[PDB]
């Protein structure tokens, strides 16, 4: 019970206990039990992972012995996948393991369905084939994939998901939703009632007023007039050759002013087909959606709820709870107004009322502006002929050393492992004889999708050197940054990367694409 | 011995000519034979970092590796750092993690040390080839910091390259992290970046019993004040974050507090929060940072490819986020500069208008300095700030002028804190 | 008036007004502005030197298309 509220503490402070729950009800799927894969399963095992599958067939070997913290000497020879699995479930007594002695080939062949059983799925170390069906399959049943891969220093994320809807997307920073360019009433009168440290929100409020006569009811708005409503405030310091919160109100100027209106972001949702029209069929993101779009146009009054929340102020004691509750207690309504709509949209399509918690609602508009939508390009669209998003492939390789080029040897790479049974390099020997095959498979390829493209020769090489090594800490890498971009997927909580990962170990650096 | 293939995922690296190779780089096939043996690394912490660090460079070829860790496993621990279990709280980090991962990886030799990094001395840390830290206070990176350039060596004006002691830093906070080379006297040190750090929110002493609008204010009181000015465990007994009970008196003596000005948002888990200063942490962030760290000890060791010129930040939450740059090497560093620091001063001011400027100033951020200077042909301890018994018998002495001591211009200044082991030299100009 | 872009510790890439002669300090201002960062907490890099908010834009040579991205250090481990 309490025990674990204990020891996932450091982690219940980012992703709170409904985050903990999600994560404990998800159950993962991982392709192969390799480094990669293992040290991705090593970060959500750790964390409370609900349950976990292994589906691996390769036997261990020498190498896996070697570069995997979780499989020893004793287990070479053995089926890599189950030998995996008992070194990971000791990290936590919490998860559950299982695992497949087959491989990814054989399954996807005789019980592609068998997937559906999964939250999400991480593929490791797969062979370009494998993943145009695995990607398909999975992209039909709607089970999100997550493609990872450990390259010599190049580890490659590609994530496939036709549609992720986030609501609580834990933004790094933004705009206070104050109101002083559209003050509701309850504000409105917090504001007059005033006069006979007093928050600089409202000591910016009548200051307003003042200035506001003045000019015709003229809101600051030149990086002059803003200027100028900064003096117009110094002079009114009582006698004081001291009022701190004077000047902690002179500093929001810069802000406070205008901040409010709909963010860019959350008018496409709302111009969104998945809003306009809804169906029984319609998730309830898309139901809430349409919910917050109708607020706007009526009780809303052009913008959306009142986030609700105010920035600490030096201020005194009672006059900031009272300031504070304006807001809690105008957001609270708005909650409410949004929550009618909720009920009628759900009567209109027919389902039940309380098919949407308040606990949702009250989420979904402490978040109206902050709301975020990821579409991906399924595999097949991005290896297509005529889908293939060249213009974001040439566009990056203005520069010989974007990371992007890793990604195109690594389609060379393919290129030549399908046409040569094996991947260039592995052995010493061929090192020098590879080198030149797979320049012409990466000409080979960029022809195929007509690709003018400039790839430094040196590249060729160092693909060769690497001999396709799957080096640990390249691997530990991967297995951290995709193992959180699998738990933002199961808490549906941050916002996940688009489409392309890729990290360059010998740089160390790396970028993202859509492609 | 090791099992066949054991390593081909490294030696595709040290046996193979690259272009990407660093240019004193050697393709051989006795190189990691040779690394293995002889290659000594330090690591600095084990937990969050200190372990995955710990695993990363086992698995990439490194076998003589130290820990030094001064703390006991706790339950909270648990979430990210693998290589303690539950049966293994209360025993010393540094210790269980060597054992662990002595068990785990064949022939390690892993070697832990528990205690403060500062109960070595520089005749400890010349033996090591590369050290990397895990540390967790800003301060210790601090030292480390000093530590390692105390060691360099100058051969009579010119730099002795044979005693720089490579030091990758490492540093995660939520999903936000970074890592850092340095190169003591060649690469900006912890010093000459230590700007890149936050401010550190200090609630206005006069808000936490007057003003309080903040849950924090409602327990910063409790801790601050309230807790002194009522020993519930016995007169002189501290506040021991750990202790379940005193959070929890801690707790209940907030919701008071919290009542008492209607200030909703009291909670256990906040509390905790605000009388440890913790800092949400998950397994994965570590992961990356302790993965690129690793990379750069591996890199740094072998010459397999050119180590990062200077800075990486990383950030999970809106997709993936990586920053790469060169951090510029301050001239001026009172760690760094091979030489004294110019300033500027008229021998009218006072002292404490000097201290405080070790003290106040954002570039040489110091908590606690002692100045010194050597008067009548003697070291006389203008100031020291460590024992209370010195601090008053020179206390009088921060009203004084620099014409005032004896203090003619030209003249080096000693200035020892705790924040490095070295003591830093200035040089007096009148103005 | 020349114009340059501000990178977020996101990626986000955002486009400020900033004449030669503005302090770095107005700069930082200028992405609160947009962004809702306190100035209090930017670390500015252009040229990998860490723009010192009481100099200017001049100083650091920025112009027309120069982008400066926002950095930051941890603490834990
Ligand atoms: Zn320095």
């Amino acid at each position: 019970k309490l025990l674990k509220e204990q020891k996932y503490d450091r982690q219940l402070r980012l992703w709170g206990d409904h985050g903990q729950e999600a994560l404990e009800s998800a159950h993962v799927c991982l392709i192969n039990a390799t480094a990669t894969g293992t040290e991705i399963l090593k970060n959500l095992v750790l964390p409370g992972i609900g349950s976990f599958t292994i589906i691996d067939g390769n036997q261990v070997s020498g190498e896996d012995a070697g570069n995997n913290f979780f499989l020893q000497r004793s287990s070479i020879g053995k089926n890599r996948a189950e030998a995996a699995m008992e070194f990971l479930q000791e990290l936590n007594s919490d998860v559950s393991g299982s695992f497949v002695e087959e491989s990814p080939e054989n399954l996807l062949d005789n019980d592609p369905s068998f997937f559906c059983r999964f939250t999400v799925v991480v593929a490791t170390q797969l062979p370009e084939s494998t993943s145009l069906r695995l990607a398909d399959v999975l992209w039909n049943s709607q089970i999100p994939l997550l493609i990872c891969r450990t390259y010599g220093l190049v580890g490659y994320m590609r994530i496939i998901i036709k549609e992720h809807p986030v609501i609580e997307s834990h933004p790094d920073n933004a705009l206070e939703d104050l109101r002083l360019d559209k003050p509701f009433p309850e504000l409105r009168e917090h504001f007059q009632s005033y006069d006979l440290h007093t928050p600089w929100i409202v000591i910016i409020a009548k200051y307003l007023a003042q200035w506001y006569s003045e000019t015709n009811g003229r809101i600051p708005k030149t990086y002059k007039e803003k200027e100028d409503f900064r003096d117009l405030i110094r002079q009114g310091i009582l006698k004081p050759e001291d009022e701190e919160n004077f000047e902690e109100a002179i500093k929001n100027v810069n802000t406070a002013l205008n901040t409010t209106q709909i963010p860019s972001s959350i008018e496409d949702i709302f111009n969104d087909d998945r809003c306009i029209n809804i169906t029984k069929q319609t998730p309830s993101f898309w139901i809430l959606a349409r919910a917050l779009k109708e607020f706007v146009a009526k009780e809303g009054q052009g913008n959306l709820p009142v986030r609700g929340t105010i920035p600490d102020m030096i201020a005194d004691s009672g006059k900031y709870i009272k300031l504070q509750n304006v807001y809690r207690e105008k957001a609270k309504k708005d909650a409410a107004a949004v929550g009618n709509h909720v009920a009628k949209l759900l009567q209109s399509i027919g389902q039940a009322p309380e098919s949407i918690s308040e606990k949702e609602l009250k989420l979904l508009c402490s978040n109206s502006a902050f709301l975020r939508v990821v579409r991906c390009r399924s595999l097949a669209e991005e290896y297509g002929l005529d889908t293939i998003n060249k213009d974001e492939i040439i566009s990056s390789m203005d520069n010989p050393d974007n990371e992007i080029v890793l990604y195109l040897m690594l389609r060379a790479v393919d290129r030549f492992h399908k046409q040569q049974g094996r991947y260039p390099g592995v052995s010493n020997y061929q090192v020098e004889e590879d080198i030149g095959k797979l320049k012409s498979c990466l000409t080979g390829f960029l022809q195929e999708y007509g690709l003018s493209v400039m790839v430094k020769d040196d590249y060729v090489h160092e693909f060769c050197r690497y001999g396709a090594a799957e080096p640990h800490t390249i691997a530990a890498f991967l297995g951290g940054a995709a193992a959180q971009e699998v738990i933002k997927i199961i808490t549906k909580q941050f916002v996940i990367f688009n489409n392309t990962y890729i990290y360059s170990g010998m740089s160390q650096t790396s970028a993202t694409f859509q492609l | 011995l090791d099992w066949e293939g054991r390593w081909n995922h490294v030696k595709k690296f040290l046996e193979r000519s690259g272009p990407f190779t660093h240019p004193d780089f050697e393709p051989s096939t006795e190189s990691l034979q040779f690394l293995l043996d002889t290659c000594k690394v330090l690591v600095i912490g084990a937990g969050g970092l200190g372990c995955e660090l710990l695993k990363n460079l086992a698995l990439s070829g490194f076998r003589q590796i130290h820990v030094i860790d001064m703390d006991t496993i706790d339950v909270s621990n648990l979430n990210r750092q693998f290589l303690f279990r539950p049966k293994d709280i209360g025993r010393p980090k540094a210790e269980v993690a060597a054992e662990f991962l002595n068990d785990r990886v064949p022939n390690c030799n892993v070697v832990p040390h528990f205690n403060k990094i500062q109960d070595f001395n520089d005749t400890f840390y010349r033996q090591f080839h590369i050290i990397v830290c895990g540390l967790d206070s800003i301060i210790a990176r601090r030292w480390i910091n000093g530590m390692l350039i105390s060691l360099l060596n100058y051969e009579d004006g010119v730099l002795d390259p044979s005693s720089i002691v490579p030091l990758i830093d490492g540093g995660t906070e939520g999903f936000k992290g970074n890592a850092q080379v340095i190169l003591p006297g060649m690469t900006a040190c912890i010093e000459c970046t230590l700007e890149l750090y936050p401010p550190q929110v200090n609630f206005p002493m006069a808000t936490i019993a007057s003003m309080p609008r903040l849950p924090e204010h409602c327990i910063e009181y409790v801790r601050m004040l309230q807790w002194p000015k009522e020993q519930p465990f016995g007169e002189g007994v501290p506040l021991d974050g750990d202790d379940p009970e005193h959070i929890q008196w801690i707790f209940q003596k907030s919701l008071e507090r919290a009542s008492q000005y209607n200030i909703r948002g009291v909670t256990y888990r906040l509390t905790q929060g605000v009388v440890k200063r913790i800092i949400p942490a998950v397994a994965s962030t570590n992961a990356v940072i302790a993965a690129v760290c690793a990379t750069e000890v591996f890199k740094i060791a072998t010459s397999a490819y050119i180590p990062l010129n200077n800075y990486l930040v990383f950030n999970d939450v809106d997709g993936l986020y990586t920053y790469t740059f060169e951090a510029e090497r301050k001239e001026n560093c009172p760690a760094c500069s091979q030489l004294p620091q110019n300033i500027q001063f008229s021998p009218s001011a006072k002292l404490q208008e000097v201290l405080d400027y070790l003290t106040n100033s954002a570039s040489l951020q110091m908590k606690s300095p002692a100045i010194t200077a050597t008067l009548e042909g003697k070291n006389r301890t203008l100031y020291l700030q460590s024992v209370t018994s010195i601090e008053e018998r020179t206390r009088p002495n921060l009203s004084k002028t620099l014409k005032e001591l004896g203090l003619v211009d030209g003249q080096e200044l000693a200035v020892a804190d705790v924040t490095t082991p070295q003591t830093v030299l200035f040089k007096l100009h009148f103005t | 008036s020349m114009l340059i872009k501000v990178k977020t510790l996101t990626g986000k890439e955002i486009e400020i007004d900033i004449e030669p002669t503005d302090k770095v300090e107005r700069i930082k201002e200028r992405v609160e502005e947009k962004e809702g960062i306190p100035p209090q907490q930017q670390r500015l890099i252009y040229s990998g030197k860490q723009m010192n908010d009481e100099k200017t834009a001049a100083d650091y040579k920025i112009l027309g298309g120069s982008v400066l991205h926002l950095v930051l250090r941890l603490r834990g481990g």
